[PDB]
């Protein structure tokens, strides 16, 4: 089905690969080329991951742990049950999450839009692979990557967070934090202020733009406009995309030791 | 490059915005300040002008006497010595009382006081705020959504350093202030407590917290994809949809199969956002007073 | 239910899921119910219930709206359906530019000018923008506008500008004729010497749709201009 105004929209156009061989929909779903290549992607992971799931003896997804291979593999491959599923979902989960992003610009071009869509989703999968390949390349081993499972992988992040000490100490780890809350911040806030002016006090007419940047001028004396809030959102949030892929980049690989000591750069001047 | 709306390629201005006046007091309004050519890039150049009302005078100097208390308590463990505070500042640290003193206001000002001090002008300072989000709004007669969500924000600050430290008994519980003891009260908050990851409303507070950066990326990038035809006038696109709207909605739902509208994804905005600190108070509130170990708590749950 | 640790993430669940239904329906207020491609309504709307309808009140006398309500595209809309089947593309029966179909396509906006705060209007030429200048960047008026086919369509004579917001939103554009037109402040490049637009070649700019004054600019006809330039991306792709 398609909403009210969506006809007019849906003409020929716009694929990257295949022409309109793909250049159709399936109910609300654009298909495309990259569509089909998603769904391969995608089915033939979640399979592996049912035949990872029978391999264990469960089926209570809470207890589903698909684990990358044993250190000692180092970065070669594995076989299936050890460290092989975990190395072919993770070939399937890349194919599906780039795919997913050529779909979204196909998408883009037959809208007229701009790119900044799958552009945004780059940098959240340049941070999966920062986390299943850049790093356990850096340091010679696929175990260095965390595990699918939706406990194990936060086994995963204390683990590897007390080998460095306090992670919190960690430069790069308290930029991308400070992006992330800021972030949420201006989510919180731009969410509270468009409302605020299309739902005014009763007995009211619709603000205008000129009441948002008024109430923030009045409260805290600047107000970036309502482009500026946008690319401050997508600045806000892909910067802190970007710092925890730098903090976890920069360790166990150019930083090996506890985060704490770092800082001592500055309290151990003569 | 084609254009991608990121940098203002040309700055303009006219006589500066003073605003809307509504039912503001203009008596409290400042001046306009100056205009900045390089923040014009990004955003907004004019500066100014600020409201400062009875309650913000309060605010900004109970605000000042909570950051010269702590500013003095630092100096004072940098022995008065100004190479040692630069030096140290991020070591320095205002502790509370200890558990012995419990809920008391008698410890003394060296160990216990000057947080209690500090603490006192750090609560008039935020609460005075917050009646000025609310109060900045009314004047122009907007919704409270603003106040609402800083609300969500205050009940985490509230649990860590007031509410929990008293369900608890003692204000040895709170959190201290300073850069890197507060980051060692964190991880040491999380330890005694068996692991905060197993604490399941702190999983509600990350999924969030991920999900805010997830949804302002999405939100800002849409904008910025349909500034083309005027999409980030979002106010005159929820009254009257324009081709970027129903765009931006197609977009999202010949990817992900459903969409927002212009209005509504401000409200899944500002929930994902607001969600965050909720949850997080609430997890921080359980701990200590109702959970000892949340590890253990979650293997007998299920 | 064990403990208030477990009633309390209990009931966060069932307010979490009250939360998103609510949500869900909230963003349904424009474009639903969903219609099948001849326009009728679908059979399955899902399982999030139309919302009830909500209004707001313009200002500046401009009347209400209310939401969701009947739907109507308040315009001829030149495709056609290919299949009998649902999910394939529907095909221009027309010039899908001056149609304004594809990433060509307009919304039939209201034809008034979007108003400012003080009820005067938002978008407004510099020459009756009382006190408005350049501030910094380069200043395009006088400078040529170039295509995609790398040729000349006319120069900047104006600029036209948010007076409220203070920013740049259209270039107007004088061409061979001795006309204007406005071209989308996002959709060109301001460069050392010229003013590229990617988007359409030098004479496809005469095509953009006219506006009915010269100092205003109605939201119908932003509308039709910003769907022009951009649907040039597609459709004049065999010239770029
Ligand atoms: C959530 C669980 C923990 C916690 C865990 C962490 C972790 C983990 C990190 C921080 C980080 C920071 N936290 Mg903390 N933090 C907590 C509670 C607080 C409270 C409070 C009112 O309770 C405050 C004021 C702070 C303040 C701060 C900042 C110093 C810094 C960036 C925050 C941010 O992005 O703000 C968003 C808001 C804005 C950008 C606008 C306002 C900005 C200013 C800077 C806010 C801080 C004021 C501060 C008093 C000024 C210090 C001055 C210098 C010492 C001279 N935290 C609780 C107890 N916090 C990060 C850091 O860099 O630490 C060194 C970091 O890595
Ligand atoms: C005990 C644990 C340690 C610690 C150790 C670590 C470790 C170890 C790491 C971090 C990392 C991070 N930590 Mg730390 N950290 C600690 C304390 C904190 C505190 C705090 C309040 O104290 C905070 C706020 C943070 C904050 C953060 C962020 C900066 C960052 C996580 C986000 C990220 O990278 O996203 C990036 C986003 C992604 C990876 C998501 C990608 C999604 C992909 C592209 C697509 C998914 C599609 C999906 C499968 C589709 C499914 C189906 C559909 C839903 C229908 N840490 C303590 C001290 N921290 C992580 C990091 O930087 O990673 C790079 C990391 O690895
Ligand atoms: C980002 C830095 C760390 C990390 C640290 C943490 C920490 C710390 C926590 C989580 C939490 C979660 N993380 Mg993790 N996590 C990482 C990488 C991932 C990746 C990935 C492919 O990169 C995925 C899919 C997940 C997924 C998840 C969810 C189980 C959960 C909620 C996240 C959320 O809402 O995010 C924002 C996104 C949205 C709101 C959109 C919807 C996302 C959906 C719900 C994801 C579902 C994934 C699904 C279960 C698995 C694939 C399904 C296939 C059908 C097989 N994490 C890396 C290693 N993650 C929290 C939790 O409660 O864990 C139990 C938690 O406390
Ligand atoms: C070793 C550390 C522990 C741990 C210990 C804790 C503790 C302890 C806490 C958190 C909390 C949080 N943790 Mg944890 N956390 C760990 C691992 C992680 C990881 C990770 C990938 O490893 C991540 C992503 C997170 C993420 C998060 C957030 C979801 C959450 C904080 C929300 C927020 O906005 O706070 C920041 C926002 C605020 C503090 C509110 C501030 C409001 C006040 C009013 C602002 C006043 C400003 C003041 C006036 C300054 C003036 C300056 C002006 C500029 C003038 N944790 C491990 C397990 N985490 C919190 C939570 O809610 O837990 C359930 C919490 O208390
Ligand atoms: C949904 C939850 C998120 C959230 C929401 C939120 N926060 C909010 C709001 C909302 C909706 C507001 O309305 C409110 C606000 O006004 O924002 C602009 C606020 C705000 N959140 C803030 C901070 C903040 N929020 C945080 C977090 C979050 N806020 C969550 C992630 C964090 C952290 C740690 O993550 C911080 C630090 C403030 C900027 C602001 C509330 C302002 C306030 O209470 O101020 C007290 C008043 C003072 C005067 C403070 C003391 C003064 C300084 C210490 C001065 C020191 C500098 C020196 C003296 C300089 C001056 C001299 C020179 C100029 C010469
Ligand atoms: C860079 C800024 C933030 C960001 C941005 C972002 N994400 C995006 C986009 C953007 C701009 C999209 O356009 C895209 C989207 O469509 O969103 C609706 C996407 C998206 N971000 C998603 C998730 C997500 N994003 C996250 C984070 C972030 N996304 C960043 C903080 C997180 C976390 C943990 O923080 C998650 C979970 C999806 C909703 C969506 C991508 C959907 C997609 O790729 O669909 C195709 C793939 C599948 C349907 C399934 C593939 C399955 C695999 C083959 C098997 C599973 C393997 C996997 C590794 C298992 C993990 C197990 C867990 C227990 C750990
Ligand atoms: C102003 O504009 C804006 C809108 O519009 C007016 C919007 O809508 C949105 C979009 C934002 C929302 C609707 C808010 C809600 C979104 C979130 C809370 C973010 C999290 C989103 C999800 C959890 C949805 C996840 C669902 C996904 C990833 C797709 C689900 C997949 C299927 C069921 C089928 C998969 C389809 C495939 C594989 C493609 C191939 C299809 C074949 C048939 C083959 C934004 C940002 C916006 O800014
Ligand atoms: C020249 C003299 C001027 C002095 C210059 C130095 C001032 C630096 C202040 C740092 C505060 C540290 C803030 C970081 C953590 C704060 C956490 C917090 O507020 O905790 C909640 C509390 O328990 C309930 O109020
Ligand atoms: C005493 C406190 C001093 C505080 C000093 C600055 C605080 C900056 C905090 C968060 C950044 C987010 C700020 C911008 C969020 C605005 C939300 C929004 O929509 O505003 C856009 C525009 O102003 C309307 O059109
Ligand atoms: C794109 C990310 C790459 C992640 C892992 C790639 C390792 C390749 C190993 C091949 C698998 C070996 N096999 C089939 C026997 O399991
Ligand atoms: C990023 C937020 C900080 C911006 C605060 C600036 C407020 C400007 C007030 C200037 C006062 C003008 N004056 C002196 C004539 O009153
Ligand atoms: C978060 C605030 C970021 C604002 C910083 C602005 C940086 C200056 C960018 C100048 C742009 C140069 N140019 C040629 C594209 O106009
Ligand atoms: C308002 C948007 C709704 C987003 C939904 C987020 C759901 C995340 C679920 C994570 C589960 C955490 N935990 C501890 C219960 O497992
Ligand atoms: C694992 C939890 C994440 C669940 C979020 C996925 C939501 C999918 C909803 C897609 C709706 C598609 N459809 C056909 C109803 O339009
Ligand atoms: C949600 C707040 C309710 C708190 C109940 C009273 C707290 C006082 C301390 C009780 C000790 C809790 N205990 C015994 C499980 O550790
Ligand atoms: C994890 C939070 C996201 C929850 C996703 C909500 C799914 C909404 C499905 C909307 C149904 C689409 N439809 C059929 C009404 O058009
Ligand atoms: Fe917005």
């Amino acid at each position: 089905a398609l909403l009210s105004f969506e006809r007019k929209y849906r003409v020929p156009g716009g694929t990257l690969v295949g022409g309109n061989l793909f250049d159709f929909w399936v109910g609300p779903f654009y298909v495309g080329f990259f569509g089909v290549a998603t769904f391969f992607f995608a089915a033939l992971g979640i399979i592996l991951i049912a035949w990872s799931a029978v391999l264990q003896g469960t089926w209570n997804p809470q207890l589903i742990s698909v684990y990358p291979p044993a250190l000692e593999y180092g970065l070669g491959g594995a076989p299936l049950a050890k460290g092989g599923l975990w190395q072919i979902i993770t070939i399937c989960a890349t194919g599906a999450f780039v795919s997913w992003a050529l779909r979204e610009v196909e998408i883009c071009r037959k809208l007229g839009i701009g790119y900044h869509i799958p552009f945004a989703f780059a940098f959240a999968i340049l941070a999966y692979l920062t986390l299943v390949l850049f790093r356990p390349v850096m340091m010679g081993a696929w175990g260095y990557a965390f595990p699918y499972g939706i406990w194990t992988h936060l086994d995963w992040v204390s683990n590897t967070g007390y080998t460095y000490g306090n992670f919190h100490y960690n430069p790069a780890h308290m930029i991308a934090i400070t992006f992330f809350f800021t972030n949420a911040l201006a989510l919180a806030l731009h969410g509270a202020l468009v409302l605020s002016a299309a739902n005014p006090e009763k007995g009211k007419e619709m603000r205008t733009p000129d009441h948002e940047d008024t109430f923030f001028r009045d409260l805290v004396g600047y107000s970036i406009g309502t482009l500026g809030i946008h690319r401050l959102g997508l600045l806000l949030s892909l910067s802190a995309v970007f710092f925890s892929a730098l903090c976890m980049i920069i360790t166990g690989t150019i930083w090996f030791d506890q985060w704490v000591d770092w800082w001592q750069w500055w309290v151990k001047l003569p | 490059a084609e254009y991608q709306n990121i940098f203002t390629q040309v700055q303009v201005r006219g006589p500066a915005d003073l605003g809307m006046t509504e039912d503001v007091n203009l008596a409290n309004r400042s001046g306009v300040g100056p205009f900045s050519t390089l923040l014009g890039w990004f955003g907004n150049a004019q500066l100014g002008p600020i409201y400062l009302g009875s309650l913000g005078v309060l605010s900004l100097f109970s605000g000042l006497m909570w950051f010269f208390t702590i500013g003095i308590w630092f100096w004072y463990q940098a022995g008065w010595n100004p190479a040692v505070f630069l030096r140290d500042l991020f070591f320095f640290s205002l502790e509370p009382p200890a558990p012995e003193y419990g809920l008391s206001f008698a410890a003394p000002l060296k160990e216990g006081g000057l947080w209690l001090i500090a603490s006192f002008f750090m609560f008039v300072a935020v609460w005075s705020w917050w009646g000025r989000t609310y109060l900045r709004a009314q004047a122009l007669g907007m919704g409270k959504h603003t106040a609402w969500a800083f609300l969500s924000a205050i009940w985490l600050w509230m649990v860590l350093g007031f509410i929990r430290p008293i369900l608890m008994g003692s204000w040895s519980e709170a959190v201290p202030y300073g850069i890197f003891s507060h980051l060692d009260w964190t991880n040491n908050f999380s330890l005694v407590h068996g692991n905060l990851f197993y604490n399941p409303f702190h999983g509600l507070s990350i999924a969030f917290l991920y999900g805010s950066a997830l949804l302002f990326a999405m939100h800002g990038a849409t904008i910025l994809a349909v500034s083309r035809f005027g999409g980030e006038r979002e106010l005159e696109q929820i009254a009257d949809r324009g081709t970027a709207a129903e765009r931006a909605a197609l977009f999202w739902r010949w990817t992900m199969g459903f969409n927002a509208t212009m209005e509504g994804i401000h409200r899944w905005a500002i929930w994902m956002a607001v969600l965050v600190t909720l949850t997080g108070g609430i997890g921080i509130l359980l701990s200590g007073t109702v959970v000892d170990n949340w590890y253990v708590w979650g293997q007998n749950h299920g | 239910n064990f403990d208030l640790a477990s009633l309390a993430i209990y009931s966060f669940w069932i307010f979490l899921a009250g939360l998103i239904y609510y949500l869900q329906t909230e963003n349904m207020r424009e474009g639903y119910p969903l219609e099948n491609e001849d326009g009728t309504p679908a059979a399955n709307q899902g399982p999030f219930p139309l919302p009830k309808p909500k209004t707001f009140i313009l200002p500046h006398g401009r009347g209400t709206l209310t939401v969701p309500g009947p739907e109507s595209e308040d315009r001829p809309i030149a495709l056609a359906r290919t299949a009998v089947s649902e999910g394939f593309p529907h095909a221009p029966t027309g010039d899908p530019m001056k149609d304004g179909v594809g990433p060509a396509s307009w919304v039939a906006r209201r034809d008034l000018p979007e108003l400012d705060g003080h009820g005067h209007n938002k978008i407004k030429p510099m020459k009756a923008a009382a006190g408005f200048h350049v501030s910094a960047g380069k200043n395009p008026i006088g400078l040529p506008v170039r295509g995609c086919d790398l040729e000349i369509a006319g120069k900047v004579v104006d600029i036209w500008v948010d007076i409220p917001e203070q920013m740049a939103r259209f270039l107007e554009v004088e061409l061979k004729d001795g006309s204007t037109r406005l071209l989308p402040m996002q959709m060109v490049k301001v460069q050392s010497n010229r003013v590229h637009v990617n988007a359409l070649s030098s004479d496809l700019f005469a095509g953009i749709p006219t506006i009915k004054s010269p100092t205003e600019v109605t939201l119908l006809e932003e509308d039709k201009i910003c769907g022009y330039v951009a649907g040039g991306l597609m459709y004049a792709a065999p010239k770029r």
